[PDB]
């Protein structure tokens, strides 16, 4: 688990401006305000030198292709792109994993995500984010905030692989018809 | 709470606000896109009117927010545009963040009747909230009927905050009894108030001075002076008590372009404890009976 | 998203009861409504029977009359309060018996006192406003640069009303 | 949003001790801060222990 | 076939739910794999069919 990890392995993200807007042009139509910031993003990034990651949401009404333009970001940004569902979940282990010791005890599906794409700088969207139901054993939202920290996420471990890892280049991508019943912190 | 000594945060000026960010901020946030201050400039009127219009609270987050996004957006323009160097200005500003987000945000520049701004100590710093009385049914419920004049509330009433309205109500039918016997308007009517949330509920009672002001002015019809604000706690004799969150509420008031202000002569030193350029543009009233604010609210 | 609903007012006690009968004209209220709804209702029938009496003291309709009210649920709870327009518009138009002015939609929070708050989600509200074939919209004047924030493409046919005060809005239902 | 974290980290330079935040707000189960009784799967112990087995010192800012 | 999907408890520790979305995912169906076996499996020419006698009860992300 841990050497399949992608230390220090970044895809070669591309970084031609009018090349990615020719693309998320024809992706998808309109969306005029999130091209405009993702191409802020890159232009950033490009002046920025080395490759960075914030983290963003995508909150409108369904049917919308959300999932679709974080697919075509992905794409246009040559990273590499996963999603992950969190509505109705109560168990943060699908965040921090296991402890690793119980026989056949799973990382984190961000491990397994790292472990997917092969590098350090992928695309990772988490959908229904508002859904969450943070019941019994649960609270994940505390987890949600430790893994998108921008400050703390650049140490975030799981309990499966105690050792941490840098989360300074990826992209989160959230998404939620509505922005109240999501945690305020988040 | 009582293990620890609890100091105080109360808030920037909005003066404040503009040194930290373009002393503290600003640069972190430069620094950060790896901007520099030759291609990327901002001046003190842009920032001042970002304050003004794109942010309102007592925290500084949202102006963190917004000065990252007009940096990152010259960032493109210079990358991307041709600007090799970005020179920013109100006239710009539009295009850079977009068009005003707040107006002035008081509610009524003109206070009609019954309606009266109050500073409250909220959570998240002050706030001004506009007291709200009404008229729930026809005084001429019967031209004989001497029926008691009962009150309704809403907003989420808590228990002081029942007895607060019921100690103000009654202090407020003493009042005009002795001041105008002849008027019977609080006396038979049936009058609905609101009190918008907010303030803490320690610091609840500092609107019954506001109460009874605006019952007053919903009793005999003349609108409350502009630009002034009031706020403390009767202890059924028209005696004013002190309160809490002086501070920031007089922050707020500033905010709120209110010129004139009433406070309790007990935290009279609190005010004067406070910078000179806090309380620039406006005319404290230090009182410790309510008998006085009548005529401050009411000269003529 | 968006969507657009038919707020009724309907009366479940005959008018005149006992002409010299004074009780007062107790609401009923439906949409599976949460407290603060509960309280944005009391605050909208309040200023309904302050203007009524501004501008019709003869009439005692809205007074002494028992009035039932539905709005229809779906709404977030966030933007349930911006009913309060509508409210007061259907309990008005119920009052003198006027309908309303046709394919004419409103939306936003009142002070008690007529004057209107601003309210979130616009851009949706008028996307299913236009898919709701309505010509006339009348909106806060401060959510107005909101609207503007649109595309023209979407705005045709829009015939928009910015106001403040209540006093505009019912000139504008009530042209007479 | 005053800096009262940034405070609490600046006082925490200054006195050259470690810097650490706890979130108590809406926290009712007294186990985060107590852990577990060590017996069931995967049991953990209290946020303390966390904080001082990353900050390494005995003498951190909490 | 699934027989009666509008008789599902979803109760503590079940939630199968969560498992028949992953397993008839457009996507994720492709590579589904379970606790036993930890290996990903495709399931894209499988044919599913679904029995109950009921619609509104059935969950809406099913
Ligand atoms: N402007 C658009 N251009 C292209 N496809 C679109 C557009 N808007 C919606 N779609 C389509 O709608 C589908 C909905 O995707 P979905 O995962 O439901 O996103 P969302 O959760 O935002 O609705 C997508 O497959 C996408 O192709
Ligand atoms: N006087 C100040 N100088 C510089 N930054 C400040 C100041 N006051 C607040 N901030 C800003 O506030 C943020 C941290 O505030 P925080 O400690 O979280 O306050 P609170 O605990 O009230 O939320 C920092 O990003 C910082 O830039």
């Amino acid at each position: 688990w841990l050497t399949s990890i992608p230390w220090g392995k970044y895809s070669n993200e591309n970084l031609d401006l009018a090349r990615a807007q020719a693309v998320l042009e024809e992706d998808h139509y309109g969306m005029e305000d999130v091209k405009k910031r993702i191409l802020e993003f890159i232009a950033v990034s490009q002046l920025r030198g080395s490759t960075q990651g914030k983290i963003l949401c995508f909150y409108g009404p369904p049917g919308v292709g959300k999932t679709s333009i974080a697919r075509s970001i992905a794409r246009a940004l040559n990273r590499e792109y996963f999603r992950f569902s969190v509505g109705g979940m109560t168990d943060v282990a699908e965040i921090k994993g296991h402890r690793r010791t119980y026989v056949g005890a799973m990382p984190g599906k961000i491990i397994q995500c790292l472990k997917k794409t092969k590098t350090e700088n992928p695309l990772i969207l988490i959908d229904e984010v508002d859904k969450i139901g943070r019941g019994y054993q649960g609270d994940p939202s505390s987890a949600l905030l430790e893994l998108l920290d921008p400050e703390q996420n650049a140490n975030f471990l799981d309990h499966y692989l105690d050792v941490p890892v840098d989360l300074s280049k990826v992209l989160f991508i959230c998404t939620a018809n509505v922005t109240d019943t999501i945690p305020e912190p988040l | 709470r009582d293990r620890m000594e609890m100091i105080n945060v109360s808030g920037y000026v909005a003066q404040e606000k503009l040194a930290i960010a373009e002393r503290y901020l600003v640069p972190q946030a430069r620094a950060l896109c790896g901007l520099d201050e030759s291609k990327a400039k901002l001046s003190s009127d842009v920032l001042t009117l970002l304050i003004k219009q794109y942010c309102r609270e007592s925290g500084v987050r949202n102006l963190q927010k917004q000065v990252e996004k007009v940096l990152r957006k010259s960032a493109y323009k210079i990358v991307s545009g041709e600007a090799e160097s970005v020179e920013v200005t109100p006239e710009n500003l539009q295009d850079f963040v977009g068009k005003p987000v707040f107006t002035v945000e008081r509610m009524y520049d003109v206070t009609p009747p019954g309606v009266v701004m109050g500073l409250a100590w909220t959570a998240m710093g002050g706030s001004t909230l506009f007291v709200e009385t009404s008229l729930r049914r026809p005084q001429d419920k019967d031209a004989k009927g001497d029926k008691d004049g009962s009150l309704e509330v809403t907003g989420q009433l808590g228990e002081v905050m029942k007895e607060s309205a019921r100690i103000a109500y009654t202090f407020a039918r003493a009042f005009l009894m002795q001041h105008a016997p002849a008027n019977d308007y609080l006396v038979t009517s049936h009058i609905h108030l609101h009190v918008p949330e907010g303030a803490t509920p320690k610091d609840g009672p500092s609107a019954g001075c506001t109460i009874v002001t605006a019952l007053l002015s919903l009793a005999m019809g003349r609108p409350v002076r502009q630009n002034l604000a009031m706020t403390g706690e009767v202890s059924l004799t028209g005696k004013i008590l002190p309160v809490g969150g002086i501070k920031e509420k007089t922050i707020a008031a500033k905010r709120a372009g209110v010129t004139c202000i009433v406070l309790p002569a007990e935290n009279k030193k609190d005010f004067y404890d406070l910078a000179a350029f806090i309380t620039e543009g406006l005319e404290v009233h230090f009182v410790e009976h309510y008998r006085e604010i009548f005529d401050i609210a009411f000269p003529d």
